[PDB]
């Protein structure tokens, strides 16, 4: 029941030259929602974002700690971290603690720095790479998002189409779970611009 | 997870499913279980997916340093002995069921290693959630010195049998044929099932969702 | 041939390396400290910093705790490390014992660290002599001097650094109970003592003034200017 | 003699090894930094300008430490690399613990403490690397800091270390207008100083590297001038010199 | 459990807590203070498992004060918050965990007032208002249906009085007195506590 | 120039390590000579067996040590350090077998030996082992192999070689012999090795003064030829 | 040693004027099964002391190697001094007590008896470290069955003879065979006197 | 200043780490090695002469691979080169494991330079008496770096280390054009080895390696023979 | 000079001088001869009583490495005693980890490796005592190994370590150790030791003998006093 102590979920979506990120905005203890301004997705680069699902403390340890090592990689390499490198970089961060595992589920979604290839990935609590060309679901209410995406996702989706599918796919899932919800932020990333949107979700 | 391997006349043949399940929900239908170790050695990860991935890369990367030192192709026996010792050092705390297969100067070899840290040389071995299904197929159709072409069908049927007789494997079929003059990686060798079409357009048009606040920032 | 190792005794029982280290203290800007009934003063000389450099990072008077301040001489590299360790020690002592670190205790810890660094090879002695002064006694002013060797002493008024001999001679012949009966006269005594060592205009003297149950007050150049004007008026009266 | 090891004190009380390192810092190539009302900049001289040497990093002397800091280098190559790596580690560690950028002086003090520890404990040679620091922080804004092999840093408005550091510093003192320098004027002064700080005439663009710190819309962008703008500045200085000689 | 409630004003943060320390049968002390002076413009409120709270705050305080002196400038309230939390994350998985729920509030000149909610799992959060201990479910609603984005000083204290008044109505045991402090541009000040006759 | 030859980690003015060369020269202190000849399908090595005392036990003086049933070595130079290196080589072979399964090839075996020697030469902690380690052994897919790998840490592939006091002369004789391409047979290889040793030493080579060890493709096991086999080979060599 | 695997039967010993005699079975019973039936549970340490123990034979076997090397070192110095029966006993008491303190004690209830300078020594250090001196000692069950009998013979007559000692144990192990489920009808007898320590056996019963 | 030419942890009065310079001299006193970077790939060549015909020229290779797309040629002390190459391989594989991407030439070179510098900071450890020259093809751009015992690394377009390095550098800047190809680069490298090469350049005496986009590979004696015959 | 102050500094001509100095130190001590019977090994060391106040057995140079191994150190007695302790430790460890008596060859090799490890470091000095190991076993016959400070150790039919090593060897080569038994070989050893004795430079000595072989059931023990005198009687019979 560790994943239920703080609840929450983060959603990443892919389309035609676009990457979509959606995440819960509610923060609260296992029972009482303490705050509604939680940031469960953190930008690991100009066009790369990572959202973490699980215990808020472990999520925040992972968010800060990853940016600590990624900054060293960014400076040492002199180049923006490729999404695949960040994925495996996260995987090692989680796996170095197989015996003290971090109760956090990360999902990374973004475009390739060179070819602008949209990439999303998921990592288990023990650091398993999870590359999918259609979607990635992470959080406590995983079933709701995973079930809906099978019915809503469509390949070669336009930049605007990406938001609506990801939005409704997430807003629908959030209302069907109690531990996570109370507002959400959905980010749409395109090669020339980034659009930040927070859908009107049920505050219940 | 169903991994199987049969040593045919000229070498080894490997295969695995593509379903990784978190709890009772499958993570995806395409996840790769055939792990690259050396250009002449391969493995199929059964059990904890991340543990199977991490342990193989450590075993493969460690082997590569060894191979670069020798200038000769790594031999499978060097693959298991180093691999076996690592598992035991953890006295089974790592849940990774792996099968060693490949060819060397001494001929084809196939080694199966248990997650607890034990292994044995079996001309035909399978492991995973549906390890029983693959073993059943072997004992009814396998024969010594089997041909390369028929060997792939045997494993494909063996993996296919596990796909349609177990809840924890399927969604794709991948084989990694190993031979003295061939490394054929089959992603995917066959597609056991295809998702049914979508009869209903789901009308995801503009304006269907509302936004509390906006923030758009150009980049570059 | 007995001055190349810290732990080697000369035929006359001299630890020559520590004596050489004191020479480093002999090469720093003068520091004068005199304690009054309700005030403790730490005189200092500024070195007329370069025309194109900022003096904010040349702080020579630093406070170890909220009510204990030290002015050092010698090499700044070692003085900074000693100051940082003194601050950490004061915050640890407060942690273990809620009572704020006494000036005596901080001086003792500084001396202990210096001694530990001057006890074995592979560890160069701290070449900074620290004047630790503070009302930490909870109603009693105290001033201490930590030599680079490791021994500390309680001083009513002592001088360190270049010109220490002259400033000490001036302080001995002028520090009387009538002299420090009030804070203003104590500050005037500090200024007069530092004037003989540092012959220059304003901004060449930095005075750290701490009153009972208060915080450090690094006097602005104007206030030092006012006190120097007052001292000049007093000299005119004498003539 | 009293320079066998760093720990040894001379009778007069001088760390002979530390002084030797601070003197040897003069062998390093010239680098300088001028603090301007809108930002600070760094200038370095590429001593190695061989035609067979491929420029792959473009930042041999100017390194990025944090999103709001950068520090030039002067001294041994290995020591410089170790010091820059430690600087990056310290900055990122501070960011991880406090979640805000290091206020520049903290990083300078950490590096100076490391250098002091090296100059104190026996069996370690002093870091013969003196590196200029630049950056902006919410507490004091733009700052330029000088680090010596002895760990003694200090705030500075414009300094040059390495070859002919004395002449460059003196003539920066002669012609530096306090509180009235803009980034363009700062670059002009830096180019003027570098022209005569090095014996090489014409101040070839490939032989000089300039990096500037600016505060744009709360981002602290560190920009390394491309060869085109460096050539433009060199041509501007040449025309200014011609105009000045016009009086002759 | 104790009570840690805070309100984020337009230019100030008012944080209040009780003064009752009891050991499993009875209030041992009535003037016990449970809000710690992190710095001149930042305060700490640490409740939770006994023993741990009194010292972990003192350690966080020594290191927040230590930073204020080794640098000359006091740590920003957001930096302090990240640090106080950062320590807990390191020790939470260690063999000496700190089972303490803490509330942090202070004033930063550059940015403004802030109030961070700290859970015993060391999870940080910026919220306009928060409540700690068991009573949280009892007054968190009071803030929710009563809070305004521009609560004035006078109305701010009245709200806690209503918050405190409701607590005296339902809470099983006695909390005769509570601590009230205000953080503003000119510093942290002390206000009067509350009492209620029952004769 | 000559003042840099007292520590192993100090570079000479011209870019030389003098202690490594000194150990190389010390190799000759034993006064012995050893030669290895790599035939088409065999590897044969012969070393002098000096017993300058009637009370010695000739069975316990043999310098041909068997690292493994498939790999062989002949230590030339200082006896104690040679035996220590032989023990280390046995340990290395055993560990290689235990960690990777297949027997460690000779090249790898004393490449590990040479890496140990080099790590000795870099970090100044131990005097380099002054004993040349000549390895033989049949390797699958690479025929007979003889590798000489020495104190300084250099190992190379050798068709023929020798280490000891008379190394240059023996190597020159081998070069004169190795060049006339001919059937390198077991008997021919042993005869050429014994002939080279006899000419270099200018001795009649009584059967009790030489000790031979041969590894062959047909029998890939280190075998130390007895007195009878050596005498038969010598008589064949004479006629 | 947290779960004994191979254990031992009772060990009996009664001291007489001129020496001491001990006896033990030869049935190594893994659980309830007679895993081994030709093992020796009584071996000599020196010319004037001998010991035998119950419990894990492997744990006791470890003790055999320790004492042998520990005892062998005694004569290597060649100084004349040899570990007296009390000397071995004292080492044993601290040996197991030290081991027990670390939660890895030897599940091996030893008995050490010997003849030194005209006095007999019969000590027993339990699997945990308890040790005392008694004229007659029996390990494990022997305390329940044979031990009560030995007091009766000693209580009325504390002086015994070698033949009286020989059959006394036989009447002691005989009753052990009848009322025990782990005994075996093959035991050795250890006699220590001025002439030395002698071990013979086995022996059966009707 | 003969008094300070002994210890690596002490500064000379002029400020020279004497032992590092002496190690660099020892490096320059070794076997020749020349490498040229072409727009299509990189070429690495070293002269492999054994003192007699009794040495198996194929047993020890001066050009060795660090990964599928990194190379190594040296000029100086070979036993030190063996440990250097082992450390380089370990560093490359550690980077691969942590990041699952082949280590870029720049990062592998930087870590090898760090390893080299690790030995030049404490008394009792002799600086690596070999200067490595690293090939590479990462991100579709050929790379060539040289790591020295002092720890400094550069981005040599084309240079020759070891004995007769002045002549090799002079030959370069003459026959080197920035817009060559792999075959022309190989020919130039062979010629550069020739101008500092004593005796006939046999197939077994000169060892070369092309390190283009396809990866690093040591040319077998057959290809080297063909190239030398073409040049000859 | 210059290269002979530490044991880790190779001489310019290639010789570790400290090892040779330790060999000279062992050469500066009294003689100790080990002669191998056809059925055993006999040790005999001339133990000089430096003063009449000694207890006729003090600082004896014959040490029992193990039950079957006898050691006949000669040289610096402190180093010899330390080596005896190390040899006993190695024998005990070998027996514990393998269960059978450590073969004299393997024990000698391990002790020689330990000795040689002390001539490779600058912080330690070579042992100043040379020792010979002797043992008998029906399985592996009688073996007599001598290990000097250099670390070299190969078997010997008969060896002498000390001042008159050459004199002892001159009259030991004139003895047929191949066939004789360990009964008359003891008398031969006593006579040979008595021959090699200054008696004008050394005031007096206390001959001490030792043997290990079939006559001693394979164990090494001090030669019985009853027959030790017989050896002394034979030595006295020999005029020298």
């Amino acid at each position: 029941s560790i994943m239920s102590y703080n609840g929450g979920a983060v959603m990443a979506m892919k389309g035609k030259n676009c990457v979509a990120i959606a995440a819960d905005r509610r923060f609260g203890i296992q029972a009482q929602m303490v705050t509604t301004d939680f940031q469960k997705i953190f930008p690991m680069g100009d066009r790369l974002y990572i959202g973490l699902a699980g215990l808020a403390t472990d999520v925040q340890t992972v968010a800060q700690r990853l940016k600590f090592r990624l900054n060293l990689y960014e400076l040492k390499e002199g180049r923006q971290i490729k999404p695949y490198t960040l994925m495996s970089m996260v995987a090692n961060l989680l796996y170095e603690k197989r015996f003290g595992p971090y109760y956090t589920e990360p999902v990374i979604a973004g475009l390739d720095p060179k070819t602008f290839k949209p990439f999303i990935c998921s990592l288990d609590l023990i650091g398993c790479p999870m590359v999918t060309d259609d979607f990635v679901v992470s959080g406590t209410c995983a079933e709701q998002m995973y079930g809906m995406c099978e019915s809503l996702w469509e390949p070669n989706m336009d930049p605007d189409h990406l938001f609506e599918t990801i939005s409704q796919a997430m807003l629908n899932a959030v209302d069907r779970d109690a531990v996570s919800g109370m507002g959400v932020i959905v980010h749409i990333i395109e090669k020339d611009k980034i659009t930040t949107r927070t859908l009107k979700a049920r505050m219940d | 997870t169903t991994i199987a391997g049969v040593v045919y006349k000229d070498g080894i043949v490997l295969g695995a499913d593509t379903r990784a399940t978190e709890g009772m929900v499958v993570a995806d239908k395409n996840c790769s279980k055939i792990h690259f170790i050396s250009p002449n050695i391969y493995c199929c990860g059964a059990g904890t997916a991340a543990d199977t991935d991490m342990t193989t890369q450590l075993i493969s990367s460690n082997l590569e340093l060894h191979s670069l030192s020798t200038g000769r192709l790594p031999r499978v026996v060097t693959a298991n002995r180093m691999l076996k010792q690592m598992l035991f050092r953890y006295q089974g705390y790592i849940g990774a069921a792996l099968v060693l297969g490949g060819v060397d100067v001494t001929g084809p070899h196939l080694y199966s290693i248990y997650p607890h840290g034990s292994t044995d040389k079996l001309p035909y071995v399978t492991m995973g959630s549906g390890s029983l299904a693959a073993m059943a197929v072997f004992e009814d159709k396998f024969r010594p010195d089997m041909e390369e072409e028929e060997a792939k069908n045997l494993v494909s049927e063996a993996i296919a049998a596990g796909i349609f007789n177990d809840l924890g494997s399927g969604s794709n079929i991948d084989l990694c044929v190993i031979s003295k003059n061939k490394l054929d990686f089959l992603r995917p060798y066959t597609v056991p099932n295809k998702k049914g079409t979508r009869l209903g357009r789901y009308r995801c048009e503009k304006g269907t969702t509302a936004v509390l606040t906006e923030k758009i920032t150009p980049l570059e | 041939s007995y001055d190349r190792a810290i732990t080697v005794f000369s035929p006359d029982g001299h630890l020559f390396q520590v004596e050489y280290a004191q020479e480093a203290v002999k090469k720093g800007s003068t520091a004068v400290g005199v304690r009054g009934r309700d005030i403790v003063v730490l005189g200092v000389e500024k070195k007329s910093v370069a025309k194109l450099q900022d003096e904010r990072t040349v702080r020579k008077i630093c406070a170890l705790d909220d009510n204990v301040c030290m002015a050092f001489a010698g090499l700044t590299a070692d003085a900074r490390i000693v100051i940082n360790r003194a601050r950490v020690e004061c915050q640890s002592h407060r942690l273990t014992v809620e009572d704020p670190v006494t000036v005596e205790y901080i001086t003792r810890y500084i001396a202990s660290l210096k001694q530990r660094y001057t006890q074995s090879n592979g560890r160069r002695p701290f070449g900074i002599s620290a004047l630790i002064v503070g009302f930490d006694f909870d109603g009693t002013p105290r001033l201490y001097q930590t030599d680079p060797s490791g021994t500390y002493h309680a001083w009513k008024a002592n001088a360190i650094g270049r010109g220490a001999k002259s400033v000490r001679e001036f302080l001995e012949k002028n520090y009387t109970d009538e002299a420090i009966e009030t804070d203003d006269l104590t500050i005037k005594l500090v200024i007069k003592a530092l004037l003989e060592v540092v012959q220059s205009g304003g901004k060449n003297i930095e005075l750290a003034v701490m009153r009972r149950d208060q915080s450090l007050k690094i006097l602005n150049p104007e206030e030092i200017e006012k006190y120097v004007v007052e001292i000049e008026k007093e000299k005119e009266e004498n003539e | 003699r009293y320079d066998s090891r760093t720990t040894i004190f001379s009778p007069e009380g001088r760390l002979y090894q530390v002084e030797y390192a601070m003197e040897a810092i003069g062998h390093a190539g010239t680098c300088l930094g001028i603090l301007a009302n809108d930002g600070v900049l760094l200038a370095a001289e590429r001593r190695n300008i061989h035609k067979l040497l491929d420029e792959v990093f473009f930042s041999e002397k100017i390194y990025k430490l944090n999103e709001d800091m950068a520090c030039s280098v002067a001294g041994i190559t290995s020591d410089a690399n170790v010091l820059t790596n430690e600087l990056r580690l310290i900055a990122q560690r501070y960011l991880l613990q406090y979640q805000e950028p290091i206020p520049c002086e903290q990083l300078v003090t950490a590096l100076c403490d490391i250098k002091q520890a090296y100059t104190q404990f026996g069996g370690k040679r002093p870091f013969g690397v003196s590196l200029l620091y630049i950056g902006w922080d919410k507490h004091y804004g733009f700052q330029l800091y000088q680090s010596d092999p002895s760990g003694n840093y200090g705030g500075w408005k414009a300094t040059c270390i390495g070859n002919n550091s004395a002449a460059a510093v003196s003539m920066l003192k002669q012609d530096y207008k306090e509180g009235e320098m803009t980034l363009k004027s700062a670059l002009a002064l830096a180019i003027k100083v570098l022209n005569k700080t090095m014996d090489v005439s014409k101040l070839s663009a490939e032989k000089v590297e300039i990096a500037t710190l600016t505060r744009e819309n709360g981002k602290t962008v560190i920009r390394v001038l491309k060869q085109k703008e460096v050539e433009q500045l060199i041509k501007k200085h040449e025309e200014e010199e011609a105009k000045a000689e016009r009086e002759k | 459990m104790e009570y840690l409630i805070g309100i984020q004003g337009p230019d100030y943060v008012l944080v209040a807590s009780d003064r009752v320390a009891a050991s499993n049968i009875v209030q041992m002390k009535d003037d016990h203070d449970k809000m710690f002076k992190m710095s001149e413009k930042i305060l700490l409120l640490c409740v939770g498992e006994a023993g741990d709270t009194v010292q972990f705050a003192e350690y966080i305080q020594k290191n927040v004060q230590l930073y204020k002196m080794r640098n000359g400038y006091e740590l920003s309230p957001t930096a302090a918050a990240n640090f106080t939390r950062r320590n807990l994350a390191d020790c939470l998985r260690s063999r000496t965990p700190y089972h303490v729920n803490l509330l942090l509030a202070g004033y930063d000149e550059h940015e403004g007032p802030a109030l961070y909610y700290m859970d015993y799992l060391a999870a940080l959060a910026k919220a306009p208002f928060a409540a700690h201990g068991y009573g949280a479910f009892l007054t968190l609603s009071i803030l929710d249906r009563y809070y305004t984005p521009t609560i004035s000083r006078e109305r701010a204290v009245e709200l806690l009085r209503k918050c405190l008044e409701e607590l005296q109505k339902r809470f099983i045991l006695n909390l005769p007195t509570f601590s009230v402090r205000i953080i503003d541009k000119n510093g942290i000040h002390d206000l009067d506590n509350i009492s209620f006759p029952k004769q | 120039s000559a003042g840099f030859d007292r520590h192993i980690t100090i570079f000479s003015p011209e870019g030389r390590l003098y202690q490594v060369e000194y150990a190389f020269k010390a190799i000759n202190q034993g006064g012995l000579t050893s030669v290895a000849v790599r035939g088409k399908d065999c590897a044969v090595i012969v070393t002098q067996k000096k017993v300058p005392d009637k009370l010695l036990d000739s069975s316990t003086v043999t310098h041909l040590f068997k690292i493994t049933e498939n790999i062989g070595c002949v230590m030339t130079g200082m006896t104690a350090d040679s035996r220590s290196q032989v023990q280390r080589a046995r340990y290395e072979a055993a560990n290689w077998k235990y960690k990777y399964g297949y027997e460690i090839p000779v090249d790898m075996l004393c490449k590990r030996i040479a890496d140990i020697s080099q790590v000795y030469t870099q970090n100044a902690e131990m005097r380099p082992l002054g004993c040349c380690m000549i390895l033989i052994g049949i390797d699958e897919e690479q025929g007979p192999q003889v590798y000489k790998c020495d104190p300084a840490g250099y190992y190379c592939g050798f068709k023929a070689t020798a280490a000891g006091v008379k190394q240059t002369e023996s190597t020159s004789f081998l070069e004169k012999k190795v060049k006339k391409k001919f059937d390198w047979t077991f008997e021919q290889t042993v005869e050429t090795a014994i002939t080279c040793l006899s000419t270099v030493l200018s001795i009649d080579f009584k059967p009790s003064e030489i000790e031979v060890g041969v590894v062959t493709v047909e029998n890939p096991k280190f075998r130390i030829l007895t007195e009878a086999e050596i005498d038969a080979h010598l008589v064949a060599l004479a006629e | 040693t947290q779960n004994p695997m191979v254990t031992g039967t009772s060990v009996l010993g009664v001291k007489f004027e001129g020496g001491v005699v001990i006896a033990a079975d030869m049935l190594g019973s893994y659980g309830s099964l007679a895993r081994f039936r030709n093992i020796s549970r009584i071996m000599r340490v020196n010319n004037s002391t001998m010991l035998g123990a119950s419990g894990d034979y492997a744990d006791f076997q470890y003790l055999k190697q320790v004492l042998g090397q520990m005892v062998i070192d005694e004569e290597l110095l060649g100084d004349g001094h040899s570990y007296s029966p009390r000397a071995i006993h004292s080492w044993l008491t601290r040996a197991m007590y030290s081991r027990r303190s670390k939660m890895n004690p030897l599940w091996n209830t030893m008995v050490i008896g010997g003849y030194a300078d005209g006095e007999s020594f019969l000590g027993y250090v339990d699997m945990l470290g308890v040790a005392y001196e008694a004229p007659s000692l029996a390990t494990g069950y022997g305390a329940y069955l044979a031990q009560p009998l030995l007091r009766e013979v000693l209580e009325k007559q504390p002086v015994l003879s070698q033949t009286e000692a020989r059959d006394l144990v036989e009447r002691c192990m005989r009753v052990l065979y009848y009322r025990d489920a782990r005994s075996y009808n093959r035991f050795q007898i250890a006699t220590v006197t001025e002439k030395g320590v002698e071990i013979e056996g086995p022996l059966s019963t009707e | 200043e003969r008094g300070y030419s002994f210890s690596l942890t002490t500064f000379s009065p002029s400020g020279k780490l004497v032992q590092i310079e002496y190690a660099l001299a020892a490096v320059a006193g070794g076997a020749p090695s020349v490498g040229i970077k072409a727009a299509n790939g990189v070429v690495l060549a070293t002269e492999k002469k054994q003192k007699s015909i009794l040495y198996d020229e194929r047993s020890v290779h001066k050009v060795e691979p660090i990964t599928k797309h990194i190379g190594l040629v040296y000029s100086g002390m070979g036993p030190d080169y063996r440990v250097l190459v082992h450390r380089a391989r370990k560093l490359a594989q550690q980077y691969y494991l942590v990041y699952q991407e082949p280590i870029p030439t720049a990062q592998l070179v930087q870590r090898v330079a760090s390893v080299m510098q690790e030995y030049t900071q404490s008394g009792g450890v002799r600086p690596f008496g070999v200067s490595l020259l690293i090939c590479g093809w990462n991100e579709g751009r050929p790379y060539l770096f040289q790591s020295d015992p002092s720890g400094a690394y550069f981005a040599w377009k084309a240079t020759a280390m070891g004995k007769n390095y002045v002549n090799g550098k002079t030959f370069l800047e003459k026959r080197y054009n920035e817009d060559l190809e792999l075959e022309d680069a190989i020919h130039t490298a062979i010629l550069t080895l020739k101008e500092s090469f004593e005796g006939q350049m046999t197939e077994d005496n000169i060892e070369v390696g092309i390190c283009n986009e396809a990866g690093f590979r040591r040319l077998t004696p057959t290809e080297v023979k063909d190239y030398l015959a073409a040049i000859a | 000079t210059g290269y002979d102050l530490s044991a880790s500094t190779f001489s310019p001509d290639g010789r570790v001088f400290q090892v040779e100095y330790a060999m000279k130190a062992v050469e500066n001590s009294s003689t100790a001869i080990g002669i191998r019977c056809k059925d055993g090994v006999v040790f005999g060391v001339e133990k000089l009583v430096l003063s009449k106040l000694y207890e006729e057995g003090s600082n004896k140079r014959l040490f029992n490495v193990d039950r079957h191994v006898g050691m006949a150190v000669a040289g610096l007695l402190a180093d010899a005693r330390s080596l005896a302790d190390i040899a006993r430790e190695e024998a005990s460890n070998f027996r514990s980890n393998f269960g059978y008596n450590i073969p004299l060859k393997h024990l000698a090799d391990r002790v020689a490796m330990y000795v040689h490890a002390y001539t490779l470091y600058s912080a330690v000095r070579p042992f100043g005592c040379s020792f010979m190991l002797g043992s008998y076993s029906v399985n592996d016959g009688a073996q007599l190994y001598m290990i000097d400070p250099s670390g070299v150790s190969y078997g010997y039919w008969g060896c002498a370590i000390g001042k008159a090593r050459q004199a002892a060897k001159t009259e030991i080569e004139k003895l047929q150790m191949k066939e004789m038994t360990c009964r008359d070989i003891v008398k031969e050893v006593a006579k040979i030791i008595y021959i090699v004795h200054d008696e004008v430079k050394d005031k007096a000595f206390e001959l001490e003998l030792s043997w290990v072989g079939e006559l001693t059931n394979g164990r090494h023990e001090i030669v019985p006093k009853d027959i030790r005198e017989e050896a002394e009687k034979y030595a006295k019979e020999s005029l020298k």
